[PDB]
């Protein structure tokens, strides 16, 4: 009679449809999705460290708009902006918003350092009521609005060499008032005139007297500029009026830090990566989540699924 | 499959066999029985396993980079700042899709390999003792008991004991 | 005697030479062509909206160069700018000018809607001999030269609140005389101040007085801006000369719309892919006519032919 | 290629057979004969005509992108624009020059498998009826009339018919 | 491999071949020996070359580029030149990843059946005459002396010649 | 007895690993090197035109600095600037410095036409002690320092048409005086205009007055532009004050050329492909070396090695 041996392979009832070169659709015993196509729906605060600025940008975090005033000397790996934040002081520009937005990110860090700049013949420490801190008129905490004294607006000559180590990021500005009848009331002569240098740069900006339209009930406006200070070198300010002067320099530093717009929650969790819609697992090495991420993210790719075949072909009965 | 062995000659899988992917089903005279080969499923699963070792879990870190989305319009920089990630986005999925399109087709394969060569391995062993149906099943000609099976799958079969027996049965 | 039986395939007496991963030249039966490398020289009219610009520049049908009067509230899938266009109005230049030529194109639309701005105390409507339309001195049909009025230049302070649905684009400009007897000229007084601003943007020009090489015996130039108005945000233009101000606002869109160069002709045919060559078919996934496309293109690549085996290898006699 | 098959042990194709890829030719009493082997041929074609329909006719759309060429010299930001679209252009000549040199690897390799596989598929259903000459034709050891050849390409030969005439000439 | 042959049925490699690839070694009557295939060995080592040759020396000119390294702070277009950079670097180097690992697969695969087709043809060749041992040794059922084991190497091996001889010690 | 005939492959005793898709560790008979790690130390100085600029950086070779005087009207394939380099003139700055370094460092040449204009009724060749030219108080050798004669600056209006078959750049700039003493005594009047334009561009600047850091004890400032004119158009320069004069015209080509920054020494050798850390052999599609380069050089990964197959699985004993 003899005997009959029979070589063969397993095959499973539930099998999973994949790609290969030739065929769109092929089954095989089992595969594994390489594309993360979801979030928890939370931003975990571990292992980087969060900062939620809530109502504040980071722009205004760093002027020191009154309700950022908890913010101040923070830092962050990663700094979560909320799309309801909204400004609520003096109202200002910022030419190149983005970019310092983008260095202040990267640097991570609102580390200020107070500075006594002689401001001889000048009134210091002006105030609106656009931007109120206590139920008082108020200003932005690191910013110095100058004004005339004894209806004199002397001219500012003032230096502060850089003796430290590390570099000196300055913020300050020029204000626009609305009217020469409030450039003449604030700075008691008709044109101002402001020039910041260094040994390696130098910025000179006019005020542009005009109204514009009134933000709590202010028709002016404050331009922000800002100057970098290498070691060794000096800060030279010199004005004849219209100066939104420093109280200070910030810290700028180098790292991984970054910003993120967000309106996802802050949890109590761990994920090393991070995107607007929350954070989502990384085992996978693509994602369809989000273009934006930081952390050990997978790679963003346009499809939302594709299965890696993990067994043979499926051959059933 | 490149070889034709799987969804080939063996006409298709065992639903039943679930301690392996490869195997050896068999009638002799005392019964019909199953047995999974360890050496031939640990072959393809280690392949596979080193396919995702290299896959999963080995992301990239990123940090400060370009912004994506902007509410404002503002032209030539905005424009170069959308072109670049656009074109990023798309070298990137066309490389996804192509990795997984060449990986599912070599695992498709080297899976079949490894059908193939159980059967070459064993359709040797059985020298001049056997027959090769064309199915993947051998007519043993001889009497072939459950230990004689079990010579065959653990690769101790010898078989000069039995070719006088098979040679008088193949030939007549 | 028996019989013999022999296994073979099949081969072609004309082969095609393809490269492979060991080998730069190997036969197979056939191939087919990956690298579109040809187009029909002319760009199909569907099933894009095409808008042949002819003698106008996107910006020139824009400002309402008299040459381009033909282009008002036109729309467009692809604006076709040909390398023969000129400009034949006032002298003009635009800070910027790819920024204003790119967000326009990608908005698709010339559509303007008229607006009745308080021009109080000045003369409305100036013309140029540099700028003829119908035998008569003229000026850009969507922009307002303003001057003074009885040797008098009253300051402009204007508003107009945006109340509808949608962004609103203004095209504004300022003049920048040849002479200072030019400036006294036009509008009586030695220096003029302009600034447009919203409650989010504020822009202020001061004109720059002195002697450009003449065009049409025009020694004087105008700079060209722009700025997008939100709904519920308010334009407000406040200026005391040389103001070239806006006779009303643009329709701002988004959408697939785009500009390209060329001076292939318009065809009346079907084809989804446009090249500045012309229209090109998009069955192959590749193509090396031109890196600048139009539409569901194959991707520009350098080879001018990559050659996708369809057969076996050719293994004749 | 990589079985071997294609310019390998069968010494070149056939220029008279036009129905078919793959197929026979047989000498027997009756005469010399052709026939194309449909199966194996549509096999290969199915794979071939799986690979052109995701190359061809899946363009992607773009609209509005960068300007990428340039009348006047600008400086850093029209050299980023240039080094954007030619870093692109280079990384999609790679693509396409590697998908094609893979592609047409693989070709080349899955026809030869189908000759291989015809060839393995015959071998067996021989059985001890014929012998492989090495050059893909086999020695037939009994008399194998059209009807018997037709047998054979149609996968209903039945060697034990033949084996008591086969095994005779053979083993002399 | 993808074949079985190299680190498959045949045990391990000759550290004593050194001058081919691929070869033989005998036993007979007048002693035991070795010779390199030179045909299989060139067949493999031409495939390697056409490899090397589109990889080495191939390098693409570039001149006047955009800037990789910054003193400076400067914000937005300096994050798009490192970005547009940093891009392009992990396009390539996953490309070079890829290349490597697909053309190094190949060439074990490539080289593995080169094996095999040189285990093929022998086994073809020797028809009846002898039996395939499993381990890539032929045991050959007749007298076999040098000229006639040069025969095998050189393609000139007329299995006729033994046939009566070799069917005698087989079936006993 | 018989006969046995084995078939067998070859081994060695010294195997290299490589990675497949498979495994991260295989041993193979034999390898070869995919990613260039090394250089020679040097720049070769074949087969591409180098110019070692030594102390001198491109922007001052192209304005005249004295210690750059041996640098005139040179060419050069790449440009090789040294991180020692420093400039000893007047202190000055180029607003957007990158880009006129970029579009001289690609034309490839300082070539130097002299032209004479007609500076009618100033004072020419003004010099300072910051810039020692042969121990005499001199200037940047490209320009012309204008001041008043006899306490008048009268008007300048000065025109130069490009009457040759190729574009001209023109380097030019303005003095910002530190002090409005200085302003008075340089200019003889307290603001200056500067204009320059063609029938294709216009550039107006305004002296910015103010104190900066000193550098070799002067606190003015220089402000660097350029202009490039086009065969058959016409340089137009407009002036009342404070006008840095160019004394000619620069060539200006499009090539192959470039600069590089790097402190390597230039060697006598011949390589096609150019680092900062020196010249590498381009014989390997890959390289880790820089992510700078010149010329026909292996395309920089993040890898250090990658081992590619030359041989087969090595399976010894
Ligand atoms: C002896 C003698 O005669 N001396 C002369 C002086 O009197 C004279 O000074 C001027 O006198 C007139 C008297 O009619 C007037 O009081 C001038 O003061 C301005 O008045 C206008 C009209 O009310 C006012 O405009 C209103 O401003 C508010 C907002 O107010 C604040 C705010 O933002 O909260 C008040 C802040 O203190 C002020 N900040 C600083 C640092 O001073 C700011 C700032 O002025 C604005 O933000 C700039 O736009 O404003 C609101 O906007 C209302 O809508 C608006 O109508 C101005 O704010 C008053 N200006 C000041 C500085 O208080 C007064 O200057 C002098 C010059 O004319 O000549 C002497 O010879
Ligand atoms: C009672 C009393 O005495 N009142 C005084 C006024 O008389 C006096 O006005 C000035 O009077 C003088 C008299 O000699 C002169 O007419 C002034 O007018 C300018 O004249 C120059 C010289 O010809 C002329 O320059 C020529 O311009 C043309 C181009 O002409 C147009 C054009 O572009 O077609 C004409 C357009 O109407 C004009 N546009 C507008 C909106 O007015 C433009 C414009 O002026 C330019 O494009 C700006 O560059 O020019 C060509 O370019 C020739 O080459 C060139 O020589 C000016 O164009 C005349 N200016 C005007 C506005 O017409 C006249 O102003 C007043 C001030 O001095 O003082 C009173 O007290
Ligand atoms: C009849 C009558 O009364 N006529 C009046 C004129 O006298 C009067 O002229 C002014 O007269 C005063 C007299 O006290 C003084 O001399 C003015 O000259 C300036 O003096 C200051 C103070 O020393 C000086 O500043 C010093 O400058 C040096 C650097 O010097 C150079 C340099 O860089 O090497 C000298 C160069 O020649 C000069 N370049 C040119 C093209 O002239 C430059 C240039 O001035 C600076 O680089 C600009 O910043 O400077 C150093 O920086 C010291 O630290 C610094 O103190 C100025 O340099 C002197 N200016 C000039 C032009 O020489 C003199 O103008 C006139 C106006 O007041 O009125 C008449 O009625
Ligand atoms: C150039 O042109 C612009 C535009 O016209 C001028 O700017 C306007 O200036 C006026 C004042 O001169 C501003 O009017 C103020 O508006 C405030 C907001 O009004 C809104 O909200 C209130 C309720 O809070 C509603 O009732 C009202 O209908 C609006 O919806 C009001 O709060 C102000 O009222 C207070 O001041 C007035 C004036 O003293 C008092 O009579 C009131 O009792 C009250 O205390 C005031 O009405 C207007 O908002 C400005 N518009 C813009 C767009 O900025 C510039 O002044 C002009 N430039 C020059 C140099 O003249
Ligand atoms: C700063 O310096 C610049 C440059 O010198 C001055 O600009 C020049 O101004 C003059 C007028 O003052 C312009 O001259 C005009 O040129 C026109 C074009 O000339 C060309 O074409 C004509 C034929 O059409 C040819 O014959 C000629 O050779 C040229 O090839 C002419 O059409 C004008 O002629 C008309 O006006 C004059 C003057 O009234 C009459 O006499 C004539 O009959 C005719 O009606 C005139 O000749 C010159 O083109 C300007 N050059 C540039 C480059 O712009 C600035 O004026 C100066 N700035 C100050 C403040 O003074
Ligand atoms: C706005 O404010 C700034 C900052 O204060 C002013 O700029 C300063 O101006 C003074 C002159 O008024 C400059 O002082 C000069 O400094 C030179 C460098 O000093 C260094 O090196 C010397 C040795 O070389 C050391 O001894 C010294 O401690 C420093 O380390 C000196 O070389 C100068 O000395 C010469 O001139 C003086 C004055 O005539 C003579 O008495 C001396 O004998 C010698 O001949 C001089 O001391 C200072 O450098 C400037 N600082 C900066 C940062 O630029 C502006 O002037 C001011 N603006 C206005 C409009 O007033
Ligand atoms: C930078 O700071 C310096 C010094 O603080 C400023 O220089 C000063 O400028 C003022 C004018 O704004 C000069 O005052 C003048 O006094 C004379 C008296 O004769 C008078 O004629 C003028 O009407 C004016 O009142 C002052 O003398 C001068 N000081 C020095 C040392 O030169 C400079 O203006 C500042 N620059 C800027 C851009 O703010
Ligand atoms: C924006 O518009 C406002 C209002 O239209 C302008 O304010 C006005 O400015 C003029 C000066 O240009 C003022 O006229 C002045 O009158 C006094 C009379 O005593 C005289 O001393 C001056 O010589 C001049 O003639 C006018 O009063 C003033 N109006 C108001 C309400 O303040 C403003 O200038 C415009 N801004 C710009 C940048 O154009
Ligand atoms: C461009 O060059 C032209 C011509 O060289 C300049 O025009 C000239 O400007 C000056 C003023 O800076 C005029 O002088 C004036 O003379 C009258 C005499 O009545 C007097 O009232 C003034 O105080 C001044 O001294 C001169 O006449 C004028 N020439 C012409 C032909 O118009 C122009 O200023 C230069 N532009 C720039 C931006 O530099
Ligand atoms: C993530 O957020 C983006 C932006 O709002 C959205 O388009 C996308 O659908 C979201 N994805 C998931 C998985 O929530
Ligand atoms: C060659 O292949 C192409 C692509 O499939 C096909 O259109 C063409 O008909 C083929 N040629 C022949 C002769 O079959
Ligand atoms: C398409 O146009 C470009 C630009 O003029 C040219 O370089 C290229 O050769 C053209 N190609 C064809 C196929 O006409
Ligand atoms: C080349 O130079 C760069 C920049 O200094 C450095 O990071 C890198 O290590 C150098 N590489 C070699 C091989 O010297």
């Amino acid at each position: 009679p003899g005997a009959t041996l029979c070589l063969g392979h397993h095959a499973v009832p539930n099998g999973t449809i994949v790609k290969t070169i030739t065929n769109d659709r092929i089954e095989v015993t089992n595969a594994t999705e390489l594309v993360q196509n979801s979030s928890i729906g939370e931003i975990c605060d571990s292992p980087h460290q969060i900062l939620d600025g809530e109502n504040c940008t980071l722009i205004d975090a760093l002027l020191g708009d009154p309700q950022c005033d908890g913010f101040q000397n923070k830092k962050w790996d990663l700094f979560v902006e909320r799309n309801k934040a909204y400004s609520n002081c003096y109202p200002y520009d910022v030419p190149d918003y983005a970019s310092l937005r983008s260095l202040v990110a990267s640097s991570g860090t609102l580390e200020f350092n107070n500075e006594s700049f002689n401001w001889a013949g000048v009134t210091q420490n002006g105030t609106s009521s656009s931007c109120i801190r206590g139920s008082k008129s108020s200003f932005f905490s690191r910013l110095n609005w100058l004004t005339h004294l004894n209806s004199k607006y002397p001219a500012l000559n003032v230096t502060m060499p850089n003796n430290e180590q590390f570099d000196k990021l300055y913020i300050w500005g020029v204000h626009h008032p609305g009217t020469d009848k409030d450039q003449i009331s604030l700075y008691a002569q008709s044109s101002g005139r402001i020039t910041v240098s260094t040994k390696r740069s130098q910025q000179a900006v006019i005020p542009n007297i005009g109204s514009r339209p009134r933000i709590r009930d202010i028709p002016s406006r404050i331009s922000i500029y800002w100057t970098i200070v290498k070691p060794g070198d000096i800060l030279l300010i010199n004005s004849t009026g219209n100066l939104i002067a420093p109280r200070g320099y910030f810290k700028i530093r180098s790292g991984k830090s970054s910003i993120m717009r967000s309106d996802a929650p802050i949890g109590k969790c761990k994920s090393e990566c991070i995107t607007p819609n929350g954070s989502i697992p990384n085992d996978k090495p693509f994602q369809n989540v989000n273009r934006i991420t930081y952390g050990a993210c997978p790679r963003y790719v346009k499809q939302s699924t594709l299965k890696l075949a993990t067994g043979m072909r499926n051959v059933p009965e | 499959g490149i070889f034709g062995a799987i969804a080939g000659f063996i006409e298709n899988g065992w639903e039943g066999m679930v301690d392996g992917w490869y195997g050896f089903r068999h009638q002799n005279s005392e019964g019909r029985g199953q047995a999974a080969d360890l050496k031939s499923t640990q072959a393809a699963i280690d392949q596979i396993n080193g396919k995702l070792n290299r896959l999963i879990g080995k992301t990239n870190e990123k940090f400060h980079q370009i912004e994506k989305e902007f509410s404002e319009v503002e032209g030539r920089i905005q424009d170069l700042e959308k072109y670049v990630e656009d074109t990023k986005i798309d070298l990137w999925s066309y490389n996804a899709e192509l990795l997984v399109a060449l990986e599912n087709q070599h695992t498709i394969d080297l899976t079949d390999s490894e059908m193939n060569k159980l059967f070459e391995k064993t359709k040797k062993q059985l020298r001049e003792n056997a027959e090769d149906m064309g199915n993947g099943c051998f007519k043993i000609y001889h009497k072939c008991d459950n230990a004689c099976i079990g010579s065959i799958r653990n690769g101790t079969y010898d078989h000069n004991v039995y070719r006088d027996e098979a040679l008088n049965n193949r030939f007549q």
